[PDB]
């Protein structure tokens, strides 16, 4: 019985971390996707305040 | 194949529909049994004006919508929301056509003959399967569990259940239904919840109390010297993260909520409890079966999942039992599907074939026909 | 025998999904913070296109 | 109306309506919403490079230094001025707490600002901390604020009049001369 | 005499205190359930520096203090502002030394087993009241009434409650709460005037929107076609005089406002309202008692004294329950005080001597002694 419940819970525990290991590698790679879309408005930004200063 | 593949196995629930192909190790669909009818004229962005929601459309949007739930303590009450639900199983959550796949279906225990004369009325006059069958739901677990006598605990989220078993036939006269399952035992933790000094105002609070009865919720044995532990306050304590940070805390009412099962006046039920009603189930069966019985207690439905459930129901009845006599609570994994598995398993088997209801059969007999 | 097998597998994915878990939460939160860090930058950014397109 | 007295109280004087009109492109131009309101007064005292003078329609060239930001304060705090009512961030709050839970955690994450006194700078930061700080910490919380916002009104209106879809939503003689003003009042 | 004359009786709301002497046939002190803390350091001409306010003190200089209520919905909420508003009660309002005087105070329905064992420890260690007891409020209510065995409505300004009682034991599992009262039916009715094109702008207009809910404030029956009567305009209208001339006119929201009562929805409530709820704790009871409970609706609070109130009550249930039973509102005309009735009558009694409790049950049994 003791069985039963340990190895039921085990499968358990894997579904889980299986669910858990797939949602971390979504959000890291969502992530690199945001971290780099900005570079590019950040950047495009310390040139979009500088003409109007200028101008 | 032709049906080998074909079949679907539905399984028909006051909570939950648990649906799939006779085949697969696990239901393909789980979805509430509900069905909205819009309290308002108007619509979603994009779509056209609904005149009906089925099942987590219908949970997602509820405050726009008047639920109605079909099956009450496990009988369908109403058919027109009924065929709505089965409407939607198919067409959409399994995206069949119902007309070119043989289609088993289960019923409660004691399911009135009339009814299972009238799904079978909608199901071939109405969706036109090829062929149907109904099988009795404490059956389908047992049998799941590989055997053909026992004496199943069914209790999911509407109605509780014994229904003893032999050599495949449910016995009529020793089956005792106890009107107090999973849906009674959310709003019990609700209230012990908030006495312990809480609120679960917003629609995002009520919910989840029902996700904190089924992560964190115990059956201790020996729930005597349980509620003395936690007086001492040991590391028993149990804090949940709700949707946002606020962190609430459960110790103790973990286990006070299933001890409702066994006790049932702490909810104001004068009925007996699920122990003593197993055993009641079996002093009211043939003599000679007992032995048979109580070596053979399964258990199904989401419900009966609760850890130490076996344990405690174990030595509830090892201590009610003459003990001459070999007690033994089976309780597997896979349990809140136990239903759907045996039917799967059955549905999928080389014998079956030749007890598939047909058109043949059925325009040829009338309902009767499948009633048996 | 197979006891002690089913349990010492167990908490050793019971130890994994724990520390994959942690690292899903920080990752999920270092990203709520990339992604409002933005809606800042970009949106100072419409402001700092317009006035110069009007200066 | 507020700046206007804590600036002639800064010692001066809109004494004809050229002074007069003049304070609200004082307000327009040179405000400020400044996040730790606290120390931005004892940043005032300190007396850094944080004053600004405006030349009026003549020389006379007027200086702001602190009530810069003295005046859009007054949106957080309405006891500046008398009123004994809440303020806006909590008043954000207070609305959802109003509403159901179950959507709760969709209006923290789009609060949309609107309207030409929102326009004042780090009124979206300053909010941003403001209703962080009173949502329960599991929340997210995210303040919009588009560059646009004094016409966003007007914009929801042009987009959504020039839609392909909201033909069939226009009230038209015929529904009116035949349904009354009934019809349009949905 | 010695306690005769001598046992207090005070009943703690959310908006106000009723309290007097056991014997006398109403409050001798009535007033509201405020402690005010001041936002500034400064004096009233003649008087010293005031750390707190409480009652009417607090609410005629609300404007240079930060109000607050020790009881939300019935429940104390605050501790220190709670022994406050006792302290006021006994020393200033009632003038007499507690030390002396048996002392019978009321509790909420489902009051925490907590908080009855701290106003306990309050009464005896802080206040050193020879005896004291906490009657339920519903309790109080029925048996003022004269009966034993009915279900109370019970209506205030922070909570509505319905508590079946049956021969003196309120039922626990049949009570129902409904978190909507004459408080939220003031700010309701406030809307609807402002909405008629009004404005409650001072501080003095705002006070008196409650004295037009109390004054001409109606609960028709047929809300249906009152409406309709509105329409046709009849002499339906009502208009008031406001502090000064500024004669306002409220014709039809004069009834809309109870309306709110039956229908939570005027005011985005997705709870059920009063009668239905009158019924659901009704058929939540025991089968054998409800023809009881339906002949002895007894109705008690301030909230419940809009009049129409039981008629439309009295339709309300007879058109849900079965035709073969007596249906019976009672609603007597000192309700607002029917709580406090009950505990003068009670406590006057010649056989609730052998109830009190004792500093000497106390001092030897713990807070437990009370709490039963």
């Amino acid at each position: 019985d003791k069985l039963k419940e340990a190895e039921t819970r085990a499968e358990f525990a894997e579904r889980s971390v299986t669910k858990l290991e797939k949602s971390i590698d979504d959000l890291e790679d969502e992530l690199y996707a945001q971290k780099l879309k900005y570079k590019a408005i950040s950047e495009e930004l310390d040139h979009a305040l500088n003409d109007m200063t200028s101008i | 194949d032709e049906d080998e593949t074909t079949a679907l196995v539905c399984d028909n629930g006051s909570g939950l529909v648990k649906a799939g192909f006779a085949g697969d190790d696990a239901p393909r669909a789980v979805f509430p049994s509900i069905v909205g009818r819009p309290r308002h004229q108007g619509v979603m962005v994009g779509m056209g004006q609904k005149d009906s929601y089925v099942g987590d459309e219908a949970q997602s949007k509820r405050g726009i919508l008047t639920l109605k739930y079909p099956i009450e303590h496990g009988i369908i009450t109403n058919w027109d929301d009924m065929e709505k639900i089965w409407h939607h199983t198919f067409y959409n959550e399994l995206r069949v056509a119902p007309e070119e796949h043989p289609t088993l279906l289960t019923e409660a225990p004691l399911n009135p003959k009339a009814n299972r004369e009238k799904m079978t009325q909608i199901m071939f006059e109405t969706f036109n399967v090829p062929a149907m069958y109904v099988a009795i739901q404490a059956v389908l677990s047992l049998y799941a569990s590989g055997r053909t006598t026992g004496i199943v605990l069914d209790s999911g989220d509407g109605v509780t259940h014994n229904v003893p078993i032999y050599e495949g036939y449910a016995l009529p006269h020793a089956i005792m239904r106890l009107d107090l399952a999973g849906r009674d035992l959310t709003d019990y933790l609700m209230k012990i919840l908030t006495e312990r000094g809480y609120s679960f105002v917003t629609t995002a609070e009520r919910e989840i109390v029902r996700d904190i009865k089924e992560k964190l919720c115990y059956v201790a044995l020996d729930f005597e010297n349980e509620m003395a532990t936690a007086a001492s306050s040991s590391s028993l304590e149990k804090s949940y993260e709700l949707p946002d940070g606020q962190v609430i805390t459960i110790g103790n009412e973990r286990f006070r909520c299933p001890e409702t099962l066994f006790q049932p006046s702490f909810i104001g039920m004068e009925s007996a409890g699920i122990h003593e009603t197993t055993y009641n189930s079996i002093m009211k069966c043939d003599i000679d079966i007992r032995k048979d019985l109580y070596a053979n207690n399964v258990m199904s439905g989401g419900t009966t999942m609760y850890p130490g459930i076996a344990d405690r129901m174990q030595k509830e009845i090892t201590a009610l039992a003459p003990s001459t006599m070999k007690i033994k609570i089976i309780a597997p994994p896979e349990r809140k599907y136990s239903v759907w598995i045996g039917g799967s398993i059955l549905a999928s088997l080389s014998t079956f074939q030749q007890m598939w209801i047909t058109k043949q059969e059925y325009d040829e007999a009338g309902p009767s026909i499948v009633h048996r």
